[PDB]
């Protein structure tokens, strides 16, 4: 959450060397890691107030999260665990349904085609 | 009070003299208060002035000289607030307070200035009709007020015990009703009045002070504590058993007070208040009259099914309800109907399978009255027919004697006039009970036609042309008929024709709703409008209308009681409520309630608690009113439009309710989105915390039926929520889809108050509204 606030203009490697190191310090399951990776992207989308900050937060959650995950796949098994991560993720019904009132549509289709575009 | 001048220095550090501003504001006494504090410190320095006097301050000595000039002044009234200055700067004096006291006590007590004729004969009430206003009641000190109370008590003790012809002024009874609400004086208020003033009035044996106190307790009080309520209930039971209360007005006023406080009860205080008088359950019950005990039983019934205390059990044993009803069944046998049993709680229905007297036979009921009908004319002497037809213990059959006279002659002789006044109003309830049984049994087998309209008009002849009783008692006796099927519908149609075929009572209701308003405390000339209303309709309460039709000339000229606030319509509105309840208890008398509501909706202009009554009416018949849609829509067409003017704009209803609810049905009710319900929850949650503008208008919550705006908002929200045509099944779905599904207009970091309001709403909701939560929890647990 701190990265997309104001210091979101940097490169893709500072956040990588932060969050991957965080997994070193505290025992974190990789499906739980991807679960947090996507729920933070959803929360930064919905909980951003309306205005230019909404657009900035949605762009931050849409355009830099494939960049870190491509590098994570390059450096690391990463296909099987994200399935159980989405098994965790597809239960958060009311909070993510509140996002669909603001977004008037199903963002899940767009993001699961974006992941296919990223391969 | 030692360091208070240092409290001066932190509060009022100045050097320049204080000028004297205009006195006309009531808040100026607040500004002039510290000068009175200094002169009352000099009043403290009246005794033992040799020890540590204080010099006069430089700034405040100008206003001290001003109040000294006011002491030299010899004129004080409502022109300025020097009345308050001379009542507050000299309240702790021995004779400096008597100078404004002489002006005050001769201007509101009515010290023989004028003798206004009240309705009736020989009623010379005192002259002054303008009481102490609201701003005057708050501009005095507490000690000045209690000294005024002591002076008033010393006046009224020697007035009541001498039974003097000098009555009490309407101004002073208005002030007496206004002062007792203040709980700062409550230690010497009604707690100090039922301890001191009321025992002295009881020792006086005056019968006029008691009647006026009952008048200002029924139609002038708004918030009496339940312990004080049952204390006064015990006091009136001790009063009515003695002091020969055979007069019609003495029984009628205590009946209109007891039924008022019975109808003023809620649903949550039934359990804690009963164990206070569980030691003496017999004396808080009616031993001779079925009406009060049946009203208390229905009060119990609406206090249990609404609060849903009966669920999880199906018996009265082991609870607090068995022994009180065991005391109820003694000396007052009363039957019960199955349709009335339908809305009763389950344990209550189980207990009503026993200790239930059946009905008396119709054929013998007519046979006996016809057997002594010919004994009326076997010999037509005065004294024998007077004595034989009127001892206490005779079967009450006299109204059919009168009716058989007025079916074909329309004349009541000296015997009929003497018997009715010899029986007295204490046995008149038991008489009119059996007479209502005659009425329902006679119209059950009656043939329609010219007699159907003739009988209701010759019955109105007793209502307004003979003036035998107040209209409320007979209609309430007809309301408590516990018959099955056809006779209940017939009695409901008796009341249906009784309320609309004669126009005299409807003319009085129209006159009172057009010429009077419920805001009695703000109405300074309420006495004048009451005199005009009683001069338009001469209220005859001692068989005066019955007197002039007697074949020998017999008239009554007994002096009337001092009446200031009593009328037929306010005494009939609780009966108008209980008949509405009886109508809604039965199905095929539905649409007859529809034509009455739009006809007689003005009386609810003067209802003590209409919102709670309508909420309980719509809640208790939840299994009786959901099926009948237009009957449920009819209620908002009449009562809301009555009190939409005196109560300010937006007091009860919402905007979309004004757009679509009271519109007539079109086979397409507006099924709302969830945002409509979110609007109501947002209305409730803001009114719980309270706002200075407020979505709901501010009012004098001392003189309302709610001490707080939150209780006012909860009741109207509960009224509007479950008044839709949809049953209690989709209401829970909408309430949950507000919160269980996502919703616009509902924000987070506040949702705790929203769900608290929803929980209070759904606990206030009837059984099928929250029984669907079990079906909801089955799905999510599976």
């Amino acid at each position: 959450l701190l990265e997309g606030t104001m210091n979101l203009t940097g490169e893709t490697q500072s956040l990588v060397e932060q969050l991957t190191m965080v997994k070193r310090m505290q025992h974190i399951p990789t499906p739980l890691f991807v679960l947090e990776i996507w729920k933070a992207c959803f929360v930064g989308l919905i909980e951003s107030p309306e205005g230019t900050e909404e657009l900035k937060w949605t762009a931050f959650t849409f355009l830099k999260i494939p960049q870190v995950l491509v590098k994570l796949k390059k450096y690391s098994d990463f296909t099987e665990d994200v399935n159980c991560a989405f098994e965790f993720l597809l239960k958060l019904t009311p909070l993510l349904d509140k996002a669909d009132q603001r977004c008037n549509c199903d963002c899940t289709n767009f993001l699961l085609q974006e992941c296919g575009k990223q391969g | 009070f030692l360091p208070v001048m240092k409290l001066f220095d932190l509060l009022y550090p100045e050097k320049e003299y204080i000028p004297v501003p205009d006195i006309n504001k009531p808040q100026s006494t607040h500004a002039f208060a510290m000068t009175c504090i200094w002169i009352h410190l000099n009043r403290k320095a009246q005794n033992d002035n040799s020890k540590l006097q204080i010099p006069i301050p430089h700034s405040l000595r100008l206003h001290h000289e001003f109040l000294q000039q006011s002491l030299r002044n010899k004129s004080l009234q409502m022109n300025d607030y020097k009345i308050a200055l001379l009542c507050n700067a000299y309240s702790t004096n021995s004779e400096c307070f008597t100078l404004p006291m002489g002006a005050l006590v001769e201007t509101i007590y009515g010290n023989g200035i004028m003798r206004i004729p009240l309705p009736g004969t020989n009623c010379m009430a005192s002259g002054s009709i303008t009481p102490l206003p609201m701003n005057l009641l708050d501009s005095l000190t507490v000690h000045a007020k209690m000294s005024l109370i002591h002076s008033i008590a010393t006046r009224v003790i020697k007035l009541a015990h001498a039974k003097s012809s000098v009555a009490l002024a309407p101004a002073l009874v208005e002030t007496y009703s206004r002062l007792l609400v203040y709980m700062e004086i409550e230690s010497l208020g009604i707690k100090g009045f039922i301890s001191q003033l009321l025992p002295t009035v009881f020792k006086s044996h005056a019968w006029g002070i008691l009647h006026t106190l009952l008048e200002m307790f029924s139609y002038r009080m708004h918030h009496i504590q339940p312990h004080y309520r049952v204390q006064l209930l015990s006091h009136l039971h001790t009063l009515a058993a003695v002091a020969q209360t055979n007069q019609n007005q003495l029984h009628l006023c205590v009946e209109s007070t007891a039924l008022r406080l019975i109808t003023a009860l809620g649903s949550s205080e039934v359990q804690p208040q009963f164990t206070r008088f569980l030691s003496d359950p017999k004396t808080v019950l009616s031993a001779e009259s079925e009406e009060l005990n049946r009203a208390l039983i229905l009060t119990l019934a609406r206090a249990t099914h609404v609060t849903d205390f009966f669920t999880g059990s199906d018996s009265i044993q082991g609870t607090w309800c068995k022994d009180i009803l065991q005391t109820i069944m003694s000396f007052t046998p009363h039957n019960w109907a199955s349709h009335t049993l339908s809305c009763f709680p389950g344990p209550l229905q189980a207990f009503f399978k026993q200790n239930n007297v059946p009905q008396e036979s119709r054929f013998n009921l007519k046979k006996n009255v016809e057997e002594e009908y010919r004994k009326w004319k076997s010999m037509s002497n005065e004294n024998d027919i007077i004595t034989h037809f009127s001892m206490q213990g005779s079967p009450p059959l006299f109204l059919c004697l009168l009716w058989k006279m007025l079916l074909e002659t329309d004349h009541i002789n000296q015997i009929g006039y003497r018997v009715l006044e010899r029986i007295g109003a204490r046995a008149l309830v038991a008489h009119v009970r059996t007479f209502a049984d005659f009425l329902v049994y006679e119209f059950s087998t009656s043939a329609g036609g010219q007699q159907l309209n003739k009988c209701i008009e010759i019955l109105n002849d007793m209502v307004w042309k003979y003036n035998i009783v107040t209209l409320d008692r007979l209609i309430l006796c007809l309301a408590m008929r516990s018959h099955e099927g056809n006779e209940a519908q017939v009695c409901y149609f008796i009341i249906q024709l009784l309320l609309l075929k004669p126009n005299d009572f409807r003319n009085r209701v129209s006159d009172f709703v057009k010429e009077n308003s419920p805001e009695h405390w703000l109405q300074n000339d309420w006495h004048t409008k009451h005199m005009n209303y009683h001069k338009k309709y001469p209220e005859k309460l001692y068989f005066e209308g019955l007197a002039e039709q007697v074949d020998p000339p017999v008239q009554i000229q007994s002096p009337y009681l001092p009446i200031y606030f009593g009328n037929v319509c306010l005494r009939f509105l609780p009966v108008f409520d209980i008949v509405i309840h009886r109508f809604l208890e039965l199905l095929p008398v539905s649409k007859s309630l529809e034509t009455l509501l739009d006809h007689l909706g003005g009386l609810y202009k003067f209802h003590d608690r209409p919102v709670t009554y309508l909420y309980n009416t719509l809640h208790y018949y939840e299994m009786h009113l959901r099926d009948r849609a237009f009957l449920k829509r009819k209620l908002v067409h009449a009562i809301i439009g009555s009190l939409k003017d005196n109560r300010p704009q937006g007091w009860c209803l919402s905007d979309t309710y004004l757009k679509c609810a009271m519109n007539a049905r079109e086979e397409n009710p507006w099924v709302p989105d969830d945002t409509y319900y979110c609007r109501l929850i947002g209305r409730l949650v803001d009114t719980m915390a309270g706002k200075s503008p407020g979505p709901f208008p501010n009012c004098d919550w001392r003189f309302n039926e709610f001490p707080n705006p939150a209780a006012h908002a909860l009741h109207v929200t509960c009224v509007e929520l479950m008044a839709l045509a949809v049953s209690g099944k989709e209401v829970g779905n909408a309430l949950l889809n507000v919160v269980l599904k996502s919703q616009p207009l509902v924000p987070r970091e506040n949702i705790t108050a929203w769900m608290n309001a929803i929980g209070l709403i759904i606990t206030a909701l009837p059984e099928p509204y929250w029984i669907v939560l079990h079906d909801r929890i089955v799905s999510v647990i599976s």
